[PDB]
């Protein structure tokens, strides 16, 4: 669940 | 597009008093993006406090575990802080996680001041050249903004319509804990009057000072 | 919990020169390249420059290059400009849920020499009436760094002095400086000549006033 839709 | 973050809640707090900061997000989903909180003590380095993942699981820096709590709604994350000491005085930032596991969007920050001082409005004094100085085609006039707590103050000239030739210095904290700064502006000596507009959000005070060339 | 160490703490380079900053990680970063670089200027949030060790973020000049893999990384600025004066941070990601930052590197950019203009502002009558006088001296638009001395009736002051230097100008690398002398009104009223002396290498500029003239 870490990170995201963009770099 | 319009992707943004904005932190709020920063204020003066006495040691031991709890404080919650809020980070309001725009233009993306917290179901698809993790978020972090960070801080930077005055003159010191950026440091990670903790993170909240898309499922609402939380992760903290060793020193922050137990004292700091992160939660979120559809559009906000918060940072519930307890057992605050002067070491927690800092600018607090929220940032968005990217799939490279670095932080790709940052808010402007909110200032937390942990202090046994009291919220104190600035006293504003005009800065003008000594009476009997030989005048010029231009003159530099200013405002001394002193004795306030916490930061920040805003200083404008002619209600934000005068920006050319404005120099506003960084605040300095005196050994007492109070802050001071000056702002100066160079204007044509023939020009209309200049007024500095000082606002202190913590005390909701505004002071105007029209500075006579002396 | 992984630790990033950044060197050097500080570096100075001339406009058009090259700066190199190093980051060591205590453990291999995730996928050997989850390492990011950020720029931060005073009063601003950090701005990510590089992600995945070598990819430039959007709205990042091509003069910024990131390299390295595993535990050793480099940021190089090829053709430094006055806009690149800032503190730079590295941040790793890992198998573990920790997002550590390096301690920072301050980059000072050496521009063309410019002598200061120096102004002194005597205290307003209402400031004297507070029982504490603040005398404000400014050194406007200069490079390289100056030293300030205060004299009262020709005697060098050793206390009550506070200096505040602006960030480097993003076009021309120049500074502004405020220096204040703080005295009781009783001390102010028992001396005549107040002098701000600003020295830049072998040149000094004084601004003085006589309390009785203002
Ligand atoms: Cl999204």
């Amino acid at each position: 669940g870490k990170g995201g839709t963009y770099p | 597009g319009d992707q943004s973050l904005e932190e709020s809640g920063g204020r003066l707090v006495t040691p031991g008093t709890p404080l919650t900061l809020t980070c309001t997000v725009s233009g993306f989903s917290l179901n698809n993006n993790a978020m972090g909180w960070f801080r930077q003590a005055p003159g010191e380095g950026l440091e990670w406090i903790g993170a909240i993942y898309t499922d609402g699981s939380t992760y903290y820096a060793s020193w922050a575990k137990g004292r700091f709590t992160i939660s979120k709604t559809s559009t906000t994350i918060d940072l519930k802080m307890t057992s605050l000491t002067t070491e927690d005085t800092a600018t607090y930032f929220c940032a968005r996680h990217g799939y490279t596991y670095s932080f790709n969007l940052w808010g402007p920050g909110t200032l937390v001041t942990v202090s046994s001082g009291q919220p104190k409005a600035p006293s504003v004094f005009p800065l003008a050249p000594c009476c009997g100085d030989t005048p010029s085609s231009t003159v530099t006039l200013g405002c001394l903004v002193k004795g306030y707590l916490p930061e920040p103050v805003t200083v404008t000239w002619n209600s934000g319509t005068l920006t050319n030739g404005v120099r506003t210095f960084p605040s300095v904290r005196q050994s007492s804990g109070l802050y001071s700064l000056s702002s100066v502006v160079s204007v044509t000596s023939s020009s209309q009057p200049v007024t500095c507009n000082v606002a202190h959000p913590a005390t909701n005070t505004k002071v105007d000072k029209t500075v006579a060339p002396s | 919990d992984p630790v990033m160490t950044q060197t050097p703490p500080s570096v100075s380079a001339a406009v058009g020169g090259t700066v190199t900053i190093s980051c060591q990680s205590s453990q291999s970063v995730y996928n050997n390249d989850n390492l990011a670089w950020y720029q931060q200027k005073p009063g601003q949030p950090p701005k990510r420059l590089i992600y995945g060790a070598s990819t430039l973020d959007s709205g990042v000049p091509s003069r910024f290059k990131g390299s390295g893999s595993g535990t050793q990384f480099t940021l190089t600025i090829s053709g430094v400009e006055c806009d690149d004066a800032a503190t730079y941070y590295c941040q790793g990601a890992y198998n573990v849920d920790i997002y550590p930052f390096g301690g920072g590197t301050e980059v000072v950019v050496k521009g063309d020499p410019v002598a200061p203009t120096v102004l002194i502002f005597p205290p307003s009558a209402d400031l004297v009436a507070t029982g504490t006088v603040t005398i404000v001296c400014v050194a406007n638009k200069y490079f390289p760094d100056v030293t300030v001395t205060w004299e009262v009736d020709g005697t060098t002051q050793t206390t009550g002095i506070e200096n505040s230097k602006t960030p480097q100008n993003s076009a021309d690398c120049t500074y502004n400086l405020s220096s204040t002398l703080t005295l009781t009104s009783t001390q102010y009223n028992s001396h005549k000549e107040y002098t701000c002396k600003v020295t830049q290498g072998t040149t000094s500029v004084v601004q003085s006033f006589n309390r009785g003239d203002c």
